[PDB]
């Protein structure tokens, strides 16, 4: 029961565009990730309060994590073997490069998702991933087996 | 004042250019924190690895 | 409960500025690493009548250590996994370079500590380390995986 | 019970003039009708940050409604029998064209009540409404039985 | 500039006095919002009825 | 009484960015909001207020409205070496000053009303280092002629 009771203590933090939640700044390793394209405040004086610019090429947000959140801020492992890795909206396991997951997982008002294992070690964060044939793709941001962080996008991605 | 154009052209040009690619290269690196890779020495002006 | 019965054991030594602990004046791998901003007179005659020099890049003091103590001084591995190294104030882990503890843990009077193994092998001895979420950090002074005497620190560290 | 009941479970918003409610921001039949005079924030984000001008004739703002709540809010009734319609300060019934209720509903504070069927269906909203002898009248925003939105005073009305 | 000018002020009054007056006439009618009036075709700026 | 009386008394607190750092707290008809502890507070009556300098003494004033009128914080100038409770515990000496026990917190408490089991406010917390074994208290507080004063040991704390 991994994949809501561990996920419910993670400190990542939904984006009310005015009340409605169209992503989750999830704080992992450090530095925070704010989808960047998902707008709006968010639920902590030291999360809204903190002004930032763009990680255009990947969509993304940063930080500044002030020194009152961090520290256990989803530490993980910038690498993924194909292991079960699990949130609110389910798991996913895929063998080469990917994630997807059973159809109707939900993308919109959900990428922000850190992808955590049964460990927790966040392993991506949730950026779309449109239906292939059954199964509902990922796309995320992750990290390279060197660490390198990477985007990873199939065709046709979905929003935020 | 054209040859002192071009230079401020090549001045901000040169700025986003390195600015930008000085915010790239970083952002793959200064974002895994750890990341080890010491081949910070191609920019110089992001600085101070992990000690790895 | 080796974080506290395993310690309590070793020849560690507090610094006293006019009776006040400001840190631990430690006796590690042959020489002594006495922290240089903590200031005071220290427990051992073998080391409070001991004269030394700056190492103010690191902001220790060294050894000489007589040859009394000597044939047993907290000996270690100078790298480490990512351990469970305990002391006083509970233990630590992190998984590439840094150090990190919960939060409470106390950085003023404590910096000085030897940062031991389960086994009771020091890979850093303690620089302070902000509070920075609801654990709490730790700079240190350690060991590159080559050897090399290194300091680690994050941004805006504690005094001693 | 059902002038309560039903009447705690509908989307009124109150209008708090630094902290003080002063009357009732309410969402009628998609658009939302503020008592203009009564001023100050409201706790809706999708309520509290938008623009309105003026019914100044009416003395009301306006539409500014967004979406989400589309698709429920407050429909009703644009014509009214003499029935017993209710809100938290009691019920109302009046055999011609008005509205009155038992002395002592409160005038200030109040105006911004939606006027509910024991169905649930909106036929006015208060303004004021002077006491008459024994009981106290309502002045009010309402519709004609054509439809056409009006104001029906009584002489002498209320602060809001 | 005097022609000109009464015909700003005989603009902007007629702004106000259509604008206000088309701004009423809706607020009166769209506020119910279904109001089954087709005389509509009394201002033609402010627009769009429900069909009825 | 320390916390019964206190709990039901109208303070009000100075959130900095969500972080407490003083009580504002309604005496007698002017609300005496520590001027140094800044932020907004949990009350639109008084937070809405706009409110100038008693730089001397350090604080700001009221203006505080007429609903709270009619109930706040009645109290006397004088005080005998009485034993005046609050939150953090209870205070008593005997001439001209206040002291308690260890560690009442000066940071994020200055602010406090100073009141009788009885609850009548003879004083506001300033702050005041720890004195050896106990801990001082500036304050402000009134004269035994009434004169509104700011009683204050060397070296006073932060709010």
């Amino acid at each position: 029961q991994r994949m809501c009771m561990k996920l419910e203590s993670d400190k990542t933090f939904p984006i009310m565009l005015n009340g409605q939640v169209n992503g989750y700044a999830c704080v992992v390793g450090g530095r925070v990730f704010k989808p960047l394209h998902v707008e709006g405040r968010i639920d902590n004086e030291q999360l809204a309060a903190i002004k930032l610019k763009k990680a255009s090429i990947y969509d993304l947000e940063y930080g500044d994590v002030p020194q009152c959140m961090k520290s256990d801020t989803l530490q993980y492992t910038s690498d993924k073997p194909p292991g079960f890795y699990n949130w609110h909206h389910g798991a996913v396991q895929y063998e080469n490069n990917r994630f997807t997951v059973p159809r109707g997982v939900g993308g919109k008002g959900d990428s922000g998702r850190p992808i955590l294992d049964n460990k927790g070690r966040v392993v991506a964060i949730v950026l779309g991933g449109v239906n292939e044939g059954s199964r509902t793709a990922l796309s995320v941001v992750t990290w390279n087996q060197k660490g390198v962080t990477v985007k990873d996008t199939p065709e046709g991605s979905e929003p935020w | 004042c054209t040859c002192v154009a071009i230079i401020m052209v090549s001045c901000v040009t040169s700025v986003w250019l390195l600015c930008r690619t000085r915010n790239l290269c970083i952002t793959p690196y200064k974002l895994a924190p750890n990341a080890q890779v010491p081949i910070l020495l191609a920019l110089l002006c992001c600085i101070k690895p992990t000690r790895a």
